[PDB]
């Protein structure tokens, strides 16, 4: 099964030990899959669009 | 429900014979 | 002993349709062809003479009365009039005689054209699209290759291609002879007449022998259809209609409330109008396109008559709703088979709300007087005529209408011993209909025994039941011997009991037979027998849940007991008194039992005594 | 037993894979017992028997394969069944409950058994 | 903070009158003929309205329509001569909406239901193949017109499917629109995805684009550039064949992020290009794109009488314009005036059809004010433009998390309509676009700002905020108490710190409807039983003397002020005249106000619409004080049932499975007795033999049955009519003096009562009689019904029952003071149905009786304590015990139970039982029916169905199966032939029964012969055969039809 | 932020109607055709195929396919008709 | 009494080995009874007689 995890703090993402690997779909869809299970930190802030 | 199911038939009622 | 044995269905030939509709007159004139699309006259409200409701074809509108009024009364039976030639007989024949419509040009039966297996296409070995195009005047077909080199038998020709062929055939130097093309259902009829079934069968069998795969399956289907036609001795061109039958007018009634008319009248009028216009166009030598368009219109009208919306657009009525054609009558949940043949509205039936009758027996039901006096009216009339001074049926009916006191006595002495069937609206299993014996009750609700509610899945919060009454002796005997509620104990689906007490009965029995340490007034007292204990409880000497001892000799089943005697005491004799947890048995030394005292609750004594009294009596 | 009766109404047919000297053409669904009896009498006289494959029908496909067109036309697909019966020239001998019910005779079950 | 409860029905008609009819008149105003010589202008901004004729009450009593006449000024302009013949033309008759939100059509009250439909705009969806990837499609749906479907293939291709035809690559559509490559390349954000389609399908130019578009849309015709251009213009660009709507434009701009003006309501190049770009981005997962949910209340709209009327008016106007053009070009002379040019028949017909024969205009539910109120607040998903019963499935009939505070999750029908008809919530309202909104209070730093005004919000708006329910508890001023607070964020339930809460619902009853808001102790009930109780509260019957509940909920005075049957004084003065039919109040210093009261009228459901005064003569009255009350109200507020003594215990089997045992006091104290008025009608027609006459010269009748006729053949007002009694005497001229025949109207079997009104309508009197009739007589008969065995009784908590016994008051259990009970209910039905709230109300009602008080408990009252309902009930019972002085009222060992004795023997039951005061209702509906022999159907000759025509009970095929399983053959054969349609065996069976002989054997029923005839008429040679006995004989075809 | 992919493990009228109508269940379990041994054969690309060795030594090469048909077969004693994966078997 | 008839009915259903056949016999008997009596209800008398004949 699958489940989406979504942040509740607005800010800058920072990997920690996460090693993404790019798997390119036949249409060019570059899906980032983590080879090494780590942490995705969010450093809080005010994000402007 | 249709109109044709609310119309009686011409004849002699079994009772009236 | 039976009138008919088997029902046979075959492909209708035009000769059979004409026979169904053509009947001769004493004058020698034959009738049965509907020529005018007229139903009834607006002023006299009398059917026309050559229309869809004609009396010379279908029968007199009024029994034993002529159309013109020359002959009236029964005296003239079988006397066909001379002024208008109508047969003075019963009007009932208007729902048996058919009559027919002769078509200027042949049409195709849509059932054999537009079906999951297309029998016309299968026999002709042509794709359905090509056959439809030929039928509806969108392409020509080469009925005969003749002498041309690039033309093959049964080949579709476009209008431009046919014009080019025409130019080739009308060239002064053309050796081309014997080429034939056709368009419409006439071309299909010619192709169907060309088929030689015996040779086609032999060729298909030989080809099937040297074949496999999907080719084999298709040739198998063709061979099956061809062999069916060979066996039935029916010509395949009968799938193309030259005459059509007309349904009897009483099966498409045109009653007056305004006039309410069946959609079949409109469909038949469309067919007749287009057929007459086609005949006129063929009589004045109209341009070919106009005649072909009229033929297409006739084909579409017959299609809409046989099955509306199967092939083309759906013919709507005055409001934007489809007209109900012949096919729509015999199919669906509202079709003839499921609405009138497999299930019917029956006489001698009632319906009312159900309440619980707790004092009734399992084989009895409570029937209100208002329902019963109507369900059993003929029986009440018979008993008033026979066992009283009532002379005729009218006097009995007026006596019933005035609610005479004698009426209720007669009804009460009529319904006794007369089983009546009760049914709940969702009948999921055979226990949804059960027979009871009626008891006249005052009210508007049917009193139902509480032990049959689980069988009916009925509760008293608005549920209603239907009541039917058997008439013949065989029916009453069957209801009493087979469908009676007192005989339906086990579930026919699992064999388990279905009349077990439930809800308040279970609660009452549980409370009676339970143990209550709080209230044990009079505990420990001994009683001579079950009746003595019950009498002591009835007075109030011993509480309901007290632990007393009763001298009961018999088989005892006590939960929470021990097979090992708790205390064994041998007296100054050869007698041992083994005291169990709930028993005290005195037994002779190397001997038999002398007495048995059971330690129990007066409620359990009451329960077991009730069971024993019911069984013994 | 209640489920067994239904399952035996669903698993009692066979598809004639390749007929021998039998009157059974390939593609036809026939009862296993009838096919067995025909094959037995056929090799009793010394002919070539037919091959077959058992089939699983279903609750609707088996109700439309009955020998009476009146029962099938009153169940589902009335026009298709009636067209097929007209083409085959079928005859119905009224040996079922739904057909003495439709015509109005004593049903051949229960007190109307004989 | 409850605003007008029936405002969804007013705002939509006020809108139609203000700017709904004007927009539709002006949209068709300039009518021009083909020669371009004459032009009709409809100055639709100046349409005046003529005052309604008759009156509301006159229309009701005359059986007419309450309407006005519409007159619009027009100007016919000759393009050359320039003569302009200004005039005012009659446009149609518009039925008017009364002060209560309803319409009066043909003398009957009708209501236009509200329809929940899908909103116009563009909706994206992703579909997954069995083995393939995700492919995305988009649907563009206007308010009225053709749909525009876009689809993405598995190879990366973009296809368009105009209408339901075959697909066509998007390049054809974009080039046919008149767009060069550079603009469609620039507007798109990721152009290589569309470049793949361009390469695969070839760059079409405009000419060939239109050629291919015409070829694919209309095959078989020679393509033509102009032909295609015109096809596109008529399909998506014609202002009178494609309308996005204001809501459609708003949704398109909101979704696609465009900026197009609100006035333009047709598809534009920008729109399609944007939609394609959004589809591409959704395919490539750009980040600001998302597929759509079609059940979301932000993608669904409500249409009411204004919109549906507008559409019908539009259709009528189109027909009128066609008629005008036809009767304008034909004229070879300019002798035409605007009065002689317009024909109001198509518009009148369209309006009449909408208001009389549509399935969105419905016969009013008028059993009580609650049913009337909830009939005007009903939302339907079915109708001309919604769903169908066979197409609606599981997904549509469920609750969507966006219904919170907008649609009640409880009140629905049961059966085929479950989930397809809903009810507006208590505080919900519909905005001017058509979306349901709901109010909230703002929360700043954890403080609820009730000083500021409620902020209303739609389903899509409240998806990014954290919204708290209305049951959260705040302290003094406004701060929210607690440390964790339940909130809704993005259609999910979570809990947050009360410093991150954005909005709070206004009330704890904001989630339910008005009928469900009237159930006290609702949070102690199951939802199914809450549904049952709310539905059954709208089937209660107004009683002879209504009475308020003792454990009311607080919304009763508001649920009765909107039905428009309670009269309140608008003036702070004195009352000078009181009467059964008139009230008058003199302002302290001012004019006199006078009110007339309806008396024993009749509703759509045969109940009574009485109105009685409350005040006395010379009484001081304040503004807003109740002056008169309706048939289901006591003093201001709703009163649908009565408070009676109840005990929860089993009787001797009379409580079994929802049955109800009551006392005889409910019969002789006139509790649960009601007035029902029925209407009978007789018609004097004109037959070909002659006319029909209403007179007392009835044949075959004696003077003992003409006592109460008024020497004109019609019964007299105030006469008691029993069953079969003649009401109107009529004679028909039969053809065979001794010639008249009797078909006088009589009371149906099982009906009796008093005659209260005999209205007569004849063409001479200036009445609109039917086409072929010459006299319409209507008779109204009233009766008083008491509670009896077989009637349905109900409570507010879902407990229904049928009365099975009525015991004399010396057989019913009685209290330790000698008071017999009024009703005994089975407790076996309480724990399995989880409607515990009925056990709370009873107890509180008991206290209310003992303390001479009335309690207003609001649902969800446990935000104040841990167990608020139980503590309040116990405290009230203890206070009643201390005030009364009787210790047996309340016991500490068993709080809700006291000792009860047996009226038959005088011995107390073993354990105390629960007794209290319960508020029970009497439900509507006449169901008892029986038949021996009566009328038969025309084709099949089978008995008719229906109580009103002596109908039979259907013996379906399930019953045939049941009889087959029993082995029954003779019962089945007798049912199928002799008792249904054996046309000759019926008479023989009846004659044998009457004479006492044996019933003969049956034959072939008539339905089989009908079927054989129909099959023969289908060109089938089906027949019945008798087999040959001997060898050399042929089988003989048997003739059934003889 | 991130889509987590994990694993998990554990009937009414539709099942009865599907069984009684002899319909082909969507998630049809893989069924063997002859006795043999059950080599799971965890390939490099996780090409799990149930190769069975006949009484003579003939392979079958049953492909498991996607991840939804979870394997439950490790008996190494399979017989004709024996199921291999989770789900309802196809009776036809 | 009704109970008596119910016991006699059950008694006849057993020892017959075919509930249908014995229902047909009861119907026939009751028919003959009423026929040769028109010259209690037929089915009831039929069941009484058949029970008393089973000894
Ligand atoms: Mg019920
Ligand atoms: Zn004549």
């Amino acid at each position: 099964a699958t489940k989406d995890v979504a942040t509740d703090l607005a800010g800058e993402i920072r990997f920690q030990d996460i090693v993404p690997e790019e798997k390119t779909d036949r249409q060019g869809n570059t899906t980032r899959i983590a080879q090494r299970g780590g942490l995705l930190w969010v450093l809080a802030g005010d994000v402007y669009n | 429900s249709r109109l044709g199911d609310f119309i009686e038939a011409d004849g002699e009622t079994p009772e009236d014979e | 002993e039976q009138r008919f044995d088997y029902v046979k269905i075959a492909l209708a030939s035009p000769e059979r349709i004409r026979q169904w509709g053509e009947r001769t007159l004493p004058n020698g004139q034959v009738v049965g062809e509907v020529t005018k699309p007229e139903t009834i006259n607006y002023r006299t409200l009398k059917p026309e003479m050559d229309g869809l409701f004609c009396e010379k074809i279908f029968g007199p509108a009024k029994d034993w009365e002529c159309h013109c009024g020359k002959y009236k009364r029964v005296r003239h039976r079988g006397i066909v009039c001379e002024r208008c030639g109508v047969e003075v007989t019963e009007s009932r024949v208007r729902r048996h005689r058919m009559g027919f419509i002769k078509l200027a040009a042949p049409v195709a039966h849509v059932w054999y054209l537009k079906g999951i297996p297309s029998y016309i296409a299968i026999l002709l070995d042509m794709p359905l699209r090509d056959v439809e195009q030929i039928v509806y005047f969108n392409s020509y077909v080469v009925l005969n290759p003749g002498n041309h080199s690039e033309l093959q038998y049964k080949q579709l020709l476009n209008e431009d291609q046919w014009m080019e062929i025409e130019d080739q055939i009308y060239a002064e130097e053309s050796d081309l002879e014997g080429i034939e093309v056709g368009i419409g259902a006439e071309a299909l009829q010619q192709l169907l007449q060309d088929l030689n079934l015996n040779e086609e069968s032999e060729k298909l069998r030989q080809e099937i022998a040297e074949s496999k795969g999907q080719k084999r399956a298709k040739l198998i289907k063709r061979l099956r259809v061809i062999d069916n036609f060979i066996g039935t001795e029916s010509r395949p061109e009968w799938m193309v209609l030259n005459v059509i039958p007309v349904i009897p007018p009483d099966l498409r009634p045109m009653v007056q409330l305004r006039f309410a008319t069946s959609d079949l009248n409109d469909l038949y009028r469309r067919v007749i109008n287009r057929n007459n216009r086609l005949a006129r166009l063929q009589e004045i030598l109209a341009p070919e396109i106009i005649v072909r368009n009229e033929k297409r219109m006739l084909q579409e009208a017959v299609d809409a008559l046989i099955d509306n919306g199967r092939r083309g657009r759906t013919v709507v009525g005055a409001n934007n709703r489809p007209l109900k054609s012949l096919s729509d009558i015999i199919e669906g949940k509202q079709g003839r088979f499921r609405q009138n043949l497999l299930g019917k509205r029956v006489d001698y039936s009632g319906r009312s709300v159900i309440v619980v009758g707790p004092n009734l027996k399992i084989h009895q039901c409570g029937l209100p007087r208002e329902m019963a006096i109507e369900l059993f009216q003929p029986f009440v009339i018979h008993r008033l005529i026979k066992n009283h001074s009532i002379n005729n049926i009218k006097q009995a009916k007026k006596l019933i209408q005035k609610n005479d006191p004698l009426i209720w006595d007669v009804l009460e002495e009529v319904i006794e011993g007369h089983p009546v069937m009760l049914n709940r609206a969702p009948t999921l299993h055979r226990l949804g209909i059960q027979a009871f014996e009626p008891i006249l009750v005052e009210g508007r609700a049917i009193q139902l025994h509480p032990l049959v509610c689980p069988a009916f899945n009925a509760d008293f919060d608005g549920d209603q039941m239907a009541v039917h009454v058997p008439l013949s002796i065989e029916a009453q005997a069957e209801a009493r011997m087979l469908m009676l509620a007192s005989g339906n104990i086990l579930s026919p689906a699992t064999g388990q009991p279905i009349v077990t007490p439930s809800q308040d009965m279970v609660l009452g029995c549980y409370y009676l037979t339970a143990e209550n340490p709080g209230a044990q007034k009079g505990a420990g007292r001994y009683f001579a027998n079950l009746e003595d204990a019950i009498r002591a409880f009835e007075q109030g000497s011993v509480d309901l849940h007290a632990w007393v001892w009763v001298r009961f000799d018999g088989e005892v089943e006590s939960e929470g007991e021990s097979d090992e005697p708790e205390s064994v005491v041998a007296a100054d004799d050869g007698t041992v008194t083994k005291t169990y947890r709930f028993r005290r048995i005195r037994e002779t030394e190397d001997g038999q039992r002398l007495s048995q005292y059971v330690k129990t609750t007066p409620g359990r004594i009451l329960f077991n005594n009730t069971v024993q009294t019911a069984l013994i009596h | 037993k209640h489920i067994e009766v239904i399952v035996r109404q669903m698993t009692s047919k066979v598809r004639i894979d390749d007929g021998g000297d039998t009157i059974m053409l390939p593609g036809e669904l026939h009862e296993l017992r009838e096919v067995y009896n025909s094959n037995n009498t056929m090799a009793l006289t010394g002919m070539a028997p037919a091959q077959f494959t058992p089939v699983l029908l279903g609750i609707t496909k088996a109700s439309l394969n009955t020998n009476s067109f009146i029962s099938a036309a009153s169940f589902q697909e009335t026009t298709r069944v009636l067209t097929e019966a007209a083409i085959e020239g079928k005859s119905d001998w009224l040996r079922g409950l739904k057909e003495n019910v439709i015509i109005g005779r004593l049903i051949p079950a229960g007190t109307g058994f004989k | 903070h409850l605003p007008d409860l029936v405002a969804i029905q007013r705002n939509s008609f006020r809108w139609f009158l203000e700017e709904g009819l004007i927009e539709e008149l002006e949209s068709f105003s300039p009518i021009t003929d083909y020669t371009g010589k004459l032009e009709l202008h409809f100055l639709g901004k100046q349409y005046k309205l003529k005052r309604p004729k008759y009156d509301v009450d006159e229309a009701k009593r005359r059986d007419g329509t309450y309407s006005v006449q519409m007159y619009v000024p027009t100007r016919l302009i000759n393009k050359e001569t320039g003569e302009i013949k200004e005039q005012e033309v009659f446009i149609g008759d518009l039925p008017l909406m009364t002060d209560r939100g309803t319409f009066i059509i043909n003398g009957a009250e009708r209501v236009i239901v509200n329809q929940i439909v899908r909103s116009p705009g563009v909706y994206y969806k992703s579909e997954r193949d069995k083995n393939g990837r995700l492919t995305h499609n988009a649907s563009l749906i206007p308010n009225r017109g053709a749909w525009l479907k876009f689809e993405t293939d598995k190879n990366g291709l973009v296809w368009v499917r105009i209408d339901k035809t075959r697909k066509l690559s998007a390049q054809v559509l974009l080039k046919a629109l008149g767009l060069s490559d550079n603009e469609i390349y620039d507007k798109l954000r990721h152009p290589e995805y569309y470049q793949k389609t361009i390469d695969k399908e070839g760059q079409f130019s405009e000419d060939e684009a239109l050629m291919e578009l015409y070829r694919k849309l209309r095959p078989g015709e020679p393509p033509t550039v102009s032909g295609g251009q015109q096809l596109l213009e008529s399909r998506f660009f014609d202002p009178k064949r494609y309308d996005l709507g204001r809501v459609g434009r708003y949704k398109l701009n909101k979704k696609l992020g465009l900026n197009v003006a609100d006035t333009v309501r047709t598809l534009t190049s920008e729109d399609i290009l944007a939609a394609i770009d959004y589809l591409i981005n959704l395919e490539l997962d750009l980040g600001g794109c998302e597929v759509d949910d079609i059940d979301h209340l932000g993608n669904r709209r409500v249409r009411s009488v204004g919109e549906l009327l507008q559409n019908q008016v539009r259709v009528g106007l189109n027909r009128l314009e066609r008629i005008i053009r036809e009767r304008m070009t034909v004229s070879d002379s300019d002798s035409l005036s605007p009065a002689s040019l317009v024909n109001p028949k198509p518009l009148v017909a369209a309006i009449k059809e909408f208001f009389g024969s549509s399935q969105l205009s419905q016969f009013m539910d008028q059993t009580n004010p609650l049913a009337e109120l909830t009939h005007k607040r009903r939302l339907s998903a079915l109708g001309p433009g919604g769903l169908t019963r066979e197409r609606a499935g599981f997904a549509v009939r469920d609750i969507h998390p966006s219904h919170y505070g907008r649609i009640c999750p409880i009140e629905t029908p049961e059966g085929p309509n479950a989930g397809l008809i809903g009810s507006l919530a208590t505080h919900a309202r519909v905005n001017d676009y058509g979306f349901i909104e709901t109010p909230f209070w703002r929360v700043e730093e954890g403080r609820v700002r009730k000083d500021l005004a409620p902020v209303y919000m739609t389903a899509d708006q409240e998806d990014d905020l954290r919204v708290a329910p209305g049951d959260v508890a705040t302290d003094d001023a406004g701060y929210i108490l607690g440390t964790t607070i339940p909130v809704r964020y993005r259609q999910d339930f979570t809990t947050t710190t009360p410093e991150r809460v954005d909005y709070v619902a206004l009330s704890p009853v904001q989630i339910i409807s008005v009928a469900t808001s009237l159930i006290p102790f609702l949070e102690h009930d199951d939802a199914n039983r809450a549904l049952m109780g709310s539905n059954m509260q709208r089937q209660a019957v107004p009683l002879l003397r209504p009475e308020r509940p003792l454990v009311g909920t607080g919304l009763e005075p508001q649920a009765a002020r909107d039905s428009g049957m309670v009269i309140t004084s608008p003036v702070d003065g004195t009352i000078s005249y009181v009467d059964a039919t008139h009230i008058e109040v003199t302002a302290d210093t001012g004019e006199k106000y006078g009110y007339a009261l309806q008396k024993y009228q009749r509703s759509n459901q045969d109940t009574c619409l009485n109105q009685r005064p409350i005040v006395f003569e010379g009484d001081r009255v304040q503004r807003g004080q109740v002056i008169a009350d309706g048939s289901a109200t006591e003093k201001g507020e709703l009163a649908l049932g009565q408070n009676i003594l109840v005990a929860y215990m089993p009787w001797e089997g009379y409580n079994y499975e929802d049955a109800i045992l009551i006392s005889e006091r409910l019969v002789y104290d006139d509790v649960y007795t009601s007035i029902h008025i029925e209407k009978f009608e007789i018609e004097a027609r004109q037959t070909k033999l002659g006319p029909e006459e209403i007179t007392r010269e009835i044949p075959n009748v004696g003077e003992d049955a003409l006592r109460q006729l008024d020497e004109n053949g019609i019964i007299r007002v105030g006469a008691w009519v029993e069953s079969g009694d003649i009401l109107v005497g009529k004679v028909t001229p039969k053809g065979e003096a001794r010639d008249v025949r009797d078909n006088s109207l009589r009371v149906p079997n099982g009906e009796k009562g008093r005659v209260v009104d005999v209205r007569l309508f004849t063409r001479e009197q200036g009445d609109e009689l039917p086409p072929g009739a010459n006299m319409v007589v209507r008779v109204y008969v009233a009766q008083k019904r008491k509670i009896q065995v077989g009637d349905k009784m109900a409570g507010r908590h879902g407990n229904k029952g049928i009365i099975s016994r009525i015991l004399p008051c010396e057989d019913m259990p009685y209290l330790p003071d000698g008071t017999p009970l009024d009703i005994v209910l089975n407790p076996l039905g309480v724990p399995s149905r989880m409607n515990v709230g009925q056990v709370f109300e009873c107890m509180l009602g008991w206290a209310g009786q003992l303390l001479d008080a009335r309690f207003k408990v609001t649902p969800f009252d446990e935000m104040y304590g841990a167990e608020a309902s139980r503590l309040t009930v116990n405290a009230k019972l203890s206070e009643a015990r201390e005030q009364t002085g009787q210790p047996w009222v309340f016991s500490d060992d068993e709080p809700g139970k006291i000792q009860v004795y047996d009226g038959r023997t005088g011995e107390p039951f073993d354990r105390p039982v629960t007794v209290g005061r319960a508020y029970m209702l009497k439900l509507v509906h006449d169901k008892i029916h029986a038949r021996s022999t009566g009328p038969y159907s025309l084709v099949t000759q089978q008995p008719l169905g229906g109580k009103a025509q002596q109908g039979g009970q259907r013996f379906g095929e399930m019953e045939v199966w049941a009889l087959e399983a029993y082995g029954a053959a003779y019962i089945l054969q007798e049912l199928l032939t002799v008792k249904s349609d054996d046309m000759q065996g019926r008479n023989e069976a009846l004659n044998a029964i009457v004479k006492g002989k044996a019933i003969p054997r049956p034959g072939t029923p008539e339905s089989f012969k009908v079927l054989m005839r129909e099959l023969q008429s289908l060109c089938l040679d089906i027949a019945v055969y008798k087999a040959s006995t001997e060898d050399y004989e042929e089988d003989k075809e048997v003739d059934l039809m003889a | 932020l991130v889509l987590l992919v994990f694993e998990r493990a554990k009937q009414g009228l539709p099942r009865i109607e599907e069984l009684l109508e002899a319909r082909k269940p969507k998630e049809a379990c893989i069924l063997a055709r002859r006795p043999g041994v059950a080599h799971i054969n965890y390939s490099d690309d996780d090409a799990i195929d149930i190769q069975v060795i006949e009484a003579d030594g003939t392979q079958a090469d049953y492909p498991v396919g996607p991840g939804q048909p979870l394997i439950i077969s490790d008996g190494e004693t399979v017989d004709a008709g024996q199921a291999l994966t989770d789900g309802p078997a196809n009776p036809h | 009494d009704s109970q008596d008839l119910l016991f006699k009915a059950e008694s006849l259903i057993v020892n017959s080995t075919n509930r249908y056949h014995v229902t047909l016999q009861i119907a026939r008997r009751a028919k003959q009874a009423r026929y040769e009596e028109m010259e209690i209800k037929p089915v009831l008398r039929a069941i009484l007689e058949m029970s008393d004949e089973l000894n």
